């Protein structure tokens, strides 16, 4: 019926404490989604080109050239932390939980409303909105994951984080195949390097369509759609950070002489000369046993080529790295490769009363200390004569290939059988929750964007489209675009995301770091006088844990 | 249709300064590299300067190098002229430098390039004398 | 400066050719553009490489490039073709280099 | 209810593999059909005349004169391959299937929406669309096949092939009886040949009306109509072509001398002189046994008078032929009589962004090699003296009746008791699927337009009509046309067509021809940047099979 | 093995006999045979 | 901004300047979000000596 | 005739490879456009050898690496191979699927 | 081999899980990867040293 | 042979049959042979052979 509501708005986070210290967390999110009709009812194949930018020698890092199928449909993506948890709930979770499991996910659409804009021809323009009770909203649910997976948080296009603000969906578009060549150059590179877009190789063409691969439900003003509960199987996400590096693994050396009076200069002394110490070292030609040369069980962290660009059929891409930098915690402005930087708009955290289109930005300096500090590690000759000379060492200050600004660490990879690393920490509120595992026979060990990875499947993507509202002059034989009555839709989206977490237990004398309100961040969690809201980034691994 | 309109041409004294403008409409002005090209009375076309699509780099000819400057504001082009000399008297045009060239008739494949101007403005006359 | 012929002349309906020349190190690797210049008008791009013409340009124009030389062919002269023709390209010294022009004329 | 949808859009093709290598194919097609009100509510009897064209001597092949009852109803016909299968599904079917059975067919209408255009009298004209919740759409289903069968694919008027494009139905009109005489003439024929339209012979008058012969359902915005499942009984359609002609039937001759070295000139030689060979020939007066005179089991193919025009009560018609031409596969532009040529519009394959009304055309050169090559076969005297002389042979270069351009093959028919031929191959996307068997006591062996023929009955035709929306000034005694409120309807049509196919099995060392994407046809299966789509013709019998 | 199912509008690449490779699958007059290399992953699939 | 007429030179344009775009990148010291610098889930392929 | 073996290189249809002439390295500052001192292009020599560039000694295999199994080769390709006896075993074999 | 990597706690030697080739000829010719153990009179050293 | 099972799976059976010809061994004894091509690698720069 038109006058009977088909659902209830619900945005309450529930905690239900189970046996053995586990907590059943239910995050109900509810939004009002506004949807305009598509620009055109037809699928487009658009080749986006920015050769003007890359035509300038040395700008190869600014390539946006690609090919995309632009579709008339719109994607309703809720794969972002902010959509589910308000700052207080996240504070509770990070301060008192230790591990997080993704349990279930369900979503539904109700109170579908379709309206048409009749723009009067009156000399002073005016427009009246009318309820078209017969219009239909097409809802498609890719339950079988037939369509390409296109997470929205990567582009900051998920639903809004404010329950009391209407949100808009994102027009769905998926990459089409293409070939590209961008020979790197630098300021001073003579001529124009080879920069060509070869087009689409026929063997790799895929042209998906929702109308052909997904059943489509037509919802009038009195209808509702529910996706049913989806159950995850993702690995647990740890809410604790590791501080121990190789230098802090195992039994420390025995201090034969200990300080006698408190002070900043009263250090402990091992006493025994370095060459006469007792231990085990992987270096078989030196008797010097040191805190640096001692044998650790394995390697915590791996050095990777940083700011290295790799070319493939589609052009250049930046090599990802799964660890943060060392010493970047001192200042966010001193961040470097590996620290994820998020840019977001007024829907996703930026002060809602800000003027201008400049996105709000922040670099997330993770609390885990498993990264690398390239200025430190060096290489020296096998003879290990000490002190080393210029001919027997390769310091980070040394050039490679004659380039004064590029040193050896830029092309150094220490990933090996002994490498150990942690999963990506959650980022609030702009961070993604789950991601799909790759279809490759051999699959990546971890993803750099989401902490939870679907082993089998992720929930089907939800697509919404205002059904065509034809005028009486329609003619399919006309090459011109279809004439449509201006129409839009407002519908309420309600989702339930269920987590399971473990409550932390104190295991040390000293307290641990905790998220708290303070005089500096006070006014970042309350509205301004003109209704301005914001959601600042919050750290998710404040509690430490021992690695070995 | 693409529209480029120049302005600012006028009589000026030698050794002074001036500002010529090139307003653009009907196309994505920010997606095209732009160029200032001058022609003296009855003489051939002479390249004055050029600027990329983001202002990262600008290039000049030796005759105006160190004297003039070029800038853009996503809506129009500007040429700042300093140390004007008698020979500078000429008509100036703003043209889009074709940054992409397709290599097939339907032009499914395209390549980067330089040295071809696609669209031109109207042009403006600058006279420097007493 | 690229080399060009000062002028040419021909009868109406004749298919004619004009040439622009320069060092292969600059006219070779870079593209070449041909523009028309009528009295009381700014240069109009007639040929933009790959024998492709801008919209609104008569199909009579054609162009080709080989090493030091670039050739522009007109398939049948018309009274409105009496005008200056200008070749331009990029130069590996990071310049934009034009030719001296050629005043096409009709007998 | 107004606000409750009565159906679901579904356009997914399903394959369900059964026992013993059979596949259950389900083609769900769903379209949005737009329907204007009829030009007039009354049945018209219109005599269409083009005597101006046929008044020119020699233009007898351009006769369109006829008589038709034009009805207010509109036909919703889905008898076309493209309506059901997208190019990928057809590729799968042709490449991996071998035979196809038509199993079942169902169709229904839902989400009926009726709107009225109120054209304002404002000095700047404007028009507002309003939902007339009480308007009714008349749907008639000729379940008993009372109405004449009027397939639409013959005129290219079936529903569209793009799920994401609204389609229009075709106004229904059926032939009325008439008599006509067109005495053939040629350029240079003196005077005006007898060209007369005698009118309707009373004994052969039939004036059908849907209101009298078919129950009519009135559907308001909250109603839906389903035709129920119809089950076919058609013969199977083979998805394999035959290459063997008479010259390739049976046991080849024994080659007494075989080539010794590979090369283009090293042929095998039979060795035995022709007159001394051993075999059987139907010619009882020649001892010459040859690869041409040997007795084959029967005749594959039949020669028929090509471009022969036969006159009947209604005038001239072209004699149909059920086989393609020989050697036409070399070039489509060299096609001739027997190759079906399809012309279609922007709804049925033509580039949807094309300007102009010129239909897109193609001639379907079938892969089966059972046709005839008229320039080849000849006739010679019974004596069979060799080499033949002019008086004892009738070559294709010889004139008949003194006409230099007409030879004997034009009036030659070799159809006989030994004739064997194949059924018409499917044509994608514009080809018809099923056709009705004739009511004649003796029925044709095959149809030249559809591969499946209803032995008993075909699904009832579906007719749609916007019910009259009378204004308050109506007066049945006025001779003028009824006044109606401008009205139109949009309703969703969903059909399910069920086939059963057999999967092919390899029976030879070499591979067979297959349909594949390639650099030439690449961009014929993906949209352009301005949304342009097209559906090119595809061949349906790429795999060969042995005949004998 | 598992039979493939169409999941796109456009067709996919397929191995087929053609006028170029015709005589690579039939014996010559002197009995000559050959078996040329054939590609085994002509159909595309989505990774993410 | 999407193309309006079919052709080999009618490309689509993102419109927004590179430095003012919205997204996530693993490079924490650049505001330039590009089709090359954007963060992908993982690395398909590996370079080897 | 002759003992010369018939040869062919199998160019697999999978597009998960790398194009060494493309990918490059640049300084962390990421000042654009890059200068000679802040980039290491594939045209740059390593150790003074003009024909050997950095990609020759570059390994990007890491925890995020993903790759596909070797495609079958017909008719000369191997079908199955034995897994190694090592305690830690290779992820895939380059000769048999 | 003999590569030193720095982290929050300073430099550490990169471990390697394999021995050297040809080192079996002489123990004095060992190099990176061969574990070297130093022990006292409780753990093997001549108890009267 | 192809035998189509339930749920779209196919049971493929490849029967191969050959006639194998076998000469007697050159010698009944096991040999330990050191194959050397130092002539090729003695040329500087041919280490890849």
């Amino acid at each position: 019926g038109v006058g009977i509501s088909t659902g209830t708005f619900n945005n309450q986070t529930e905690f239900k404490f189970l046996e053995n210290g586990w907590v059943y967390i239910t995050a109900n999110s509810s939004r009002l989604v506004h949807l305009n009709m598509p620009e055109s009812e037809n699928y487009r194949r658009v080749v986006v080109n920015n050769l003007d930018k890359t035509a300038v020698n040395g700008n190869m890092a600014l390539d946006d050239t690609h090919a995309e199928i632009v579709t008339p449909w719109s994607l309703v993506d809720a794969n972002a932390w902010g959509v589910w948890f308000n700052p207080g709930d996240w504070q509770l979770i990070v301060n008192t939980m230790s591990e997080l499991h993704l349990v279930s996910f369900e979503q539904e659409i109700f109170n579908v409303v379709l309206k048409t804009v009749s723009e009067s021809a009156t000399q002073p323009p005016t427009k009246v909105y009318n309820n078209d009770l017969t219009a239909s909203l097409m809802v498609a649910l890719d339950s079988n994951n037939t369509m390409p997976f296109t997470p929205a948080a990567m582009r900051s296009e998920t639903l809004g984080f404010y329950p009391w603000k209407p949100t808009i969906p994102t027009p769905w578009r998926y990459y089409f195949q293409w070939d590209r060549t961008l020979i790197p150059s630098h300021t001073g590179t003579s001529g124009t390097p080879t920069n060509i877009y070869h087009g689409t190789d026929p063997d790799d063409v895929q042209f998906y369509t929702i109308e052909n691969s997904v059943p489509v439900h037509l919802l009038r003003t009195g209808d509702e759609f529910a996706t049913g509960t989806f159950f995850f199987d993702c690995k647990p996400c740890r809410l604790t950070h590791t501080w121990q590096t190789n230098r802090a693994l195992g039994l420390p050396p025995f201090l034969n002489s200990l300080p006698q009076s408190e002070g900043g200069t009263n250090f402990g002394y091992i006493g025994v000369q370095q060459d006469k110490r007792r231990g085990v070292t992987q270096m078989g030609n030196t008797n010097y046993i040191t805190e640096a040369t001692i044998m650790r069980p394995a390697e915590v962290g791996y050095s990777a080529p940083y700011y290295s660009f790799e070319a493939s059929t589609q052009g250049p891409f930046k090599t990802p790295i799964a660890a943060g930098r060392g010493g970047a915690q001192t200042d966010e402005n001193q961040a470097a490769d590996g620290d994820p930087r998020y840019a977001f708009g007024r829907q996703h955290g930026q002060k809602t009363t800000t003027t201008g289109e400049t996105p709000e930005r922040f670099t997330y300096i993770a609390h885990q200390d498993t990264g690398r500090y390239p200025e430190g590690d060096w290489i020296q000759n096998i003879n290990f004569n000490l002190p080393v000379t210029d001919d027997n060492v390769l310091l980070p200050t040394d050039p490679i290939g004659g380039k004064t600004g590029i040193n050896y660490t830029n092309i150094f990879n220490t990933y090996g059988p002994l490498t150990a690393l942690n999963n990506v920490p959650p980022v609030y509120p702009n961070g993604q929750i789950w991601d799909k595992e790759f279809d490759t026979d051999l699959k990546p060990r971890l993803h750099v964007n989401a902490p939870f990875v679907c082993q089998n499947n992720c929930p089907g993507q939800l697509f919404v489209k205002v059904a065509p509202n034809l005028t009486n002059q329609y003619d399919p034989d006309a090459s011109a675009n279809m004439s449509r009555i201006v129409t839009y839709s407002d519908f309420w989206w309600k989702g339930k995301l269920v987590f399971k977490a473990k409550l932390r237990a104190s295991h040390t004398w000293n307290p641990i770091q905790q998220m708290s309100i303070n005089v500096d961040n006070q006014f970042n969690y309350v509205p301004s006088n003109i209704g301005g809201m914001k959601i600042v980034y919050e750290k998710s691994q404040l509690a430490p844990r021992k690695l070995y | 249709e693409v529209q480029l309109v120049e302005s600012g041409g006028d009589l000026v004294k030698p050794g002074g300064s001036l500002r010529l403008s090139c307003e653009a409409s009907g196309f994505t002005f920010s997606n095209y590299h732009m160029a200032w090209v001058r022609q003296a009375p009855g003489k051939g076309l002479q390249w004055v300067a050029n600027i990329d699509s983001g202002g990262f780099t600008t290039n000049y000819v030796d005759a105006v190098r160190g004297r003039f400057t070029v800038s853009r504001d996503n809506g129009a082009l500007y040429l700042q002229m300093n140390g004007l000399r008698v020979e500078d008297t000429a008509v100036y045009y703003c043209a889009t430098m074709k940054t992409t060239y397709c290599i097939d008739e339907n032009c499914n494949s395209f390549q980067a390039g330089r040295g071809v101007f696609d669209n031109w403005g109207q042009g403006t006359l600058v006279t420097v004398s007493s | 400066v690229l080399t060009q012929k000062a002028s040419v002349s021909g009868s109406l309906g004749q298919t004619i050719t004009i040439s622009c020349t320069g060092t292969s190190s600059n006219i070779g690797h870079n593209n070449v553009g041909w523009y028309q210049q009528l009295p009381g008008r700014g240069p109009r791009t007639v040929v933009s490489g790959t024998n492709s013409r801008p919209s609104g340009v008569s199909d009579r124009f054609s162009a080709s490039k080989s090493g030091n030389t670039a050739t522009l062919t007109i398939s049948g002269l018309r009274a409105d073709d009496e005008a200056d023709y200008y070749c331009s390209t990029w130069d590996d010294s990071l310049n934009v280099v034009f030719g001296g022009g050629t005043h096409l004329t009709v007998l």
